[PDB]
């Protein structure tokens, strides 16, 4: 229980609700061991490829996280799928996220352009509402991202707990974002809970101390995915943090929400 | 997909889609249909739709309408709902001459607050909450319903949507155009509910952006930075603004008693961060009598 006291509800009860979300929210690590034809790789160079479309297209961290979650989940409801499907299940997934977190989401053409043709808009909105329904319209899921959001605003909170106000500093935020990014490549980070993830990530850029303060879990609860993530941090470190970047018609109070893309696969490669 | 249905009546519009009373055939069960065309739909499924659907799906209260199933017609997408006999609105409208009776607006307002004291402990913003959406049924229960303007809200919020709530019952941070907003703009609305119920009539009937800020300073009083700091820098903030005295609640809701006053004067809070929450608003003396506390631990 790491949130402050809470104003318009019971803070155990809120963080309470927020964790057996993810028992309600269940992804597998051994997914294309249900798609024979399909390589762990794959999803890699897709959700890479989703990555860039969403800073092409200024989307937000959320939505990203949003579709990959999506993604990996209306994969363990299929049984056997060809490696062609994938740009239409990914950008179809992204086309959900873009209407359920923009005010301004992306128009079906603008996501049917950006295919080159391998997929028309109608084939989108036909596959929306497979995924869809194949995930049985469980569409609210609290994304890798959600929880660093969560856990950097706990690490800046004054005497005057305003939990919901922003206020955080925008280049930390990124660096440790670039990092759960290049994790969410390899479909081995599914073994860990999202709530995890992100509080193992923000471990590597501060200390057990401050993960506990802000997240809740203790070094127990991390250690195994700590482990795991010790190559994708030095990978990162080894390269040199990035910078926050601006990008036109978005407010600088909100530049680093918006998603962003690097040489992942050559990285991930490590 | 739809051949155990029977549509019996037109409910109205809402949000989106149009809604239709409609019977199961072989049950005997009266549900509510909400139609979406997706034949006209250029970007497929409305976001509305999309999220109505999945929050609701997690939205588990006695006092928010139930989703019942999903059905897709391969040219129609249908919310099955359960079915409510009437809308506050249309409850106040036959009550305009006689009066809502003390005991059942104090029952409405403290199970309103309790499903939104749900929604928010879910992290849900409810952005429509107003008499045609909240639906009553002949037993005393009234519930949230119309989800299709809701947002799930992050912890800590950022951006969202700026044309977001019913000019009457819209809070003041969204008039004056402030970039953050949260669960302080549905007790507003709901502050608004609970006066409209008491007097008949709505408590701020605005015509324009301005003239619902000004129909607001004129009974709450123009705000200031003591009792909202913040006003006077936010972006739609005017300092050519006729300068008001808030008016005495005894005047605004003759009926409501002393008790009845505080909780709504905590309900329209001009500052969010002071505005009173669904929870506390729980444990105020004016539901003292229909609640009884609970033992708290540590
Ligand atoms: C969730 C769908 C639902 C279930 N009951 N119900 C009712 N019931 C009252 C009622 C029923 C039969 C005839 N008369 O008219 C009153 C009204 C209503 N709405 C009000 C009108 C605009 C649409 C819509 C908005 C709120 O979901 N929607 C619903």
């Amino acid at each position: 229980s790491p949130l402050p006291v809470l104003s318009w509800a019971n803070r155990e009860e809120v963080w309470k609700i927020m964790l057996n979300k993810e028992k309600t929210y269940l992804r597998d690590q051994h997914f294309l061991e249900q798609h024979p034809l399909l390589q762990p790789k794959m999803r890699a160079i897709l959700l890479d490829w989703l990555m860039e479309v969403c800073e092409v297209y200024k989307l937000h961290r959320e939505t990203f996280y949003l579709a990959q979650d999506f993604f990996d989940r209306y994969m363990a409801t299929q049984e056997n799928v060809v490696k062609t499907l994938l740009q239409l299940i990914g950008i179809s997934s992204l086309f959900i996220a873009a209407k359920l977190e923009e005010i301004y989401p992306p128009k079906l053409h603008q996501f049917a352009y950006v295919t080159d043709g391998a997929c028309s808009g109608d084939e989108i909105l036909t596959m929306e509402l497979m995924i869809m329904k194949a995930l049985k319209w469980r569409l609210s899921p609290l994304t890798i991202v959600s929880w660093l959001n969560v856990y950097m605003q706990v690490a800046y909170l004054n005497d005057l707990h305003e939990v919901l106000l922003p206020q955080y500093p925008q280049q930390i935020f990124i660096q440790i974002a670039e990092l759960l990014d290049l994790c969410v490549l390899d479909v081995d980070c599914l073994e860990f809970p999202y709530g995890i993830l992100a509080a193992s990530a923000l471990y590597h850029f501060s200390s057990s101390e401050l993960m506990q303060k802000v997240s809740g879990y203790q070094w127990c609860d991390i250690e195994n995915c700590v482990k795991w993530m010790v190559p994708f941090a030095m990978v990162i470190r080894e390269t040199g943090s990035s910078k926050l970047k601006h990008f036109r018609g978005v407010a600088d109070e909100d530049a680093h929400n918006i998603q962003t893309h690097r040489d992942s696969l050559d990285l991930l490669d490590k | 997909s739809m051949e155990n249905f029977q549509k019996v009546e037109k409910i109205g519009e809402g949000t989106y889609g149009v809604v239709y009373k409609a019977r199961n055939k072989l049950t005997g069960e009266v549900v509510a249909l909400k139609k979406i065309r997706l034949d006209t739909e250029t970007e497929g499924v409305p976001s509305t739709a999309i999220r109505e659907i999945s929050l609701l799906k997690e939205l588990n209260h006695p006092n928010i309408v139930k989703l019942l199933d999903v059905i897709h017609t391969e040219n129609k997408l249908y919310l099955v709902f359960e079915f409510l006999h009437q809308d506050l609105k249309k409850f106040m409208d036959a009550s305009a001459l006689t009066g809502i009776p003390l005991p059942l607006i104090k029952s409405y307002l403290f199970q309103l607050l309790q499903g939104l004291a749900f929604c928010h402990s879910h992290r849900v913003l409810h952005r429509d909450l107003k008499p045609q959406n909240l639906l009553i049924n002949t037993e005393g229960a009234i519930k949230l319903a119309d989800f299709g303007l809701a947002r799930a809200f992050g912890v800590p919020v950022r951006t969202y949507t700026h044309e977001v709530v019913t000019l009457w019952y819209r809070a003041p941070e969204i008039l004056l155009g402030c970039k953050y907003y949260s669960t302080a703009v549905d007790i507003w609305s709901l502050g608004c509910i609970f006066a409209e119920m008491v007097t008949r009539r709505a408590l701020f009937p605005g015509d324009s952006e301005i003239d619902q800020l000004f129909r607001i300073f004129r009974t709450l009083g123009t705000p200031d930075e003591v009792v909202w700091p913040g006003v006077t820098s936010m972006p739609d903030y005017k300092p050519s603004f006729p300068k008001w005295a808030r008016q005495d609640f005894s005047k605004v809701v003759p009926p409501l008693d002393e008790d009845g006053r505080s909780l709504l004067s905590q309900m329209l809070h001009y500052d969010p961060n002071k505005r009173i929450s669904a929870k506390a608003a729980l444990a105020h003396p004016f539901f003292q009598d229909v609640t009884k506390p609970v033992p708290h631990l540590r």
